[PDB]
């Protein structure tokens, strides 16, 4: 009966009543009438026509929508898309949590790009590492003035930037003269670098490694490939 | 300090520390223990924070252990239905094979 009336209601009317309908709990039906982007939106949150919600979003026109929505999407476990929205949002933090949990390089490159974006030094490093990229970690340091720290990495996992880097750090120190403050040596004397001969470089292990990076470590797994990184690793690594 | 420990090419100290801060709660931090590692135990805890078998699967599958994550997931009345890219594809690799150190201890000189 009402439907005959329905033509003979418009804009705003629909809204009020929609709220009534919503009160009725005739959410779907409430959806059908739906009439305000906001109105549609909130209801949409309740409702979850997911795709449908997207169309309403269309171009959302507010990350806040995406943020709100992201939580919702994620709940529905409509991730493929969620990723698209979140990505669309480029809302890195939550998105990272998923991306990381299954794992992914690709995410990492784009993200790397992002990593560059973020404005505090630390996250970006994990990324660089995570990717496996000393190089990236070290380059990053150059901008931030992480210098003592950069040396440790450069030493540990040797890109022998310890030599290069140390000179520069030392130079800062140098600026701030005093001989102790200057501090000096790479192959020999103070440090014996390559003459010490101990644990962050060489070819053979490295060759084995070269491959290693390429295969999946294995134990028993899924399509989501292996790498391990534990006891075993220590042993071969020494070899 | 943990960072120093992972920088260096050795494994325990971070792990006790990991215990002792895991043990001091967490929602975003477990991550620290996992990467340089393969294996994590965090997952036992983690699932409890999540507990949607989702995290548990994503994480799970490779030790050849996707499976328990599914068992619960089913029990619940599952809710997963779509996923995004993420297939383990970034390198947790680097650190210190023989010749050209670590640095537990770092020598220098005033000279």
């Amino acid at each position: 009966m009402a439907d005959k009336v329905l033509p003979t209601i418009p804009k705003e009317q629909r809204t009020r009543v929609a709220h009534f309908l919503e009160k009725q709990g005739f959410k779907q039906q409430a959806l059908t009438v739906s009439t305000d982007p906001e109105h549609r939106f909130e209801l949409a949150l309740q409702l979850g026509e997911l795709k449908i919600a997207y169309q309403l979003a269309v171009e959302a026109e507010s990350e806040q929508k995406w943020k709100q929505l992201a939580e919702l999407a994620i709940s529905k476990c409509q991730f493929s898309l969620a990723q698209e929205c979140l990505h669309h949002a480029q809302d890195y933090g939550g998105l990272l949590l998923l991306a990381t949990a299954s794992g992914n390089a690709s995410m990492v490159n784009k993200l790397a790009e992002g990593a560059e974006r973020d404005g505090k030094n630390n996250v970006a490093f994990m990324s660089y590492f995570l990717q496996g990229k000393l190089d990236a970690c070290l380059e990053l340091l150059i901008r931030t003035g992480r210098l003592p720290e950069a040396a440790f990495l450069a030493r540990t996992y040797l890109p022998s930037q310890v030599s290069r880097v140390v000179k520069l750090w030392r130079e800062n120190l140098s600026k701030v003269n005093q001989k102790a403050a200057e501090s000096l040596a790479d192959p020999t004397e103070y440090e014996n670098l390559f003459p010490g001969l101990k644990e962050a470089f060489v070819v053979e292990e490295w060759v084995k490694e070269t491959h290693a990076d390429l295969w999946p470590a294995k134990q028993y797994p899924l399509v989501t490939p292996n790498e391990e990184r534990n006891v075993m690793e220590e042993a071969k690594g020494f070899q | 300090l943990s960072f120093l420990y992972l920088i260096t090419g050795n494994l325990e100290k971070l792990r006790k520390m990991m215990k002792i801060a895991e043990i001091r709660k967490d929602m975003s931090g477990h991550y620290q223990n996992a990467l340089y590692l393969g294996d994590v135990s965090e997952r036992v805890r983690i699932l409890k924070n999540c507990g949607q078998k989702s995290l548990a699967y994503l994480s799970a599958a490779t030790h050849g252990l996707d499976e328990e994550a599914e068992s619960l997931k089913e029990t619940f009345d599952p809710e997963k239905e779509t996923i995004p890219d993420i297939d383990p594809n970034a390198k947790l690799l680097q650190p210190p094979a023989p010749i050209m150190p670590l640095d537990t201890n770092w020598p220098l000189l005033t000279v």
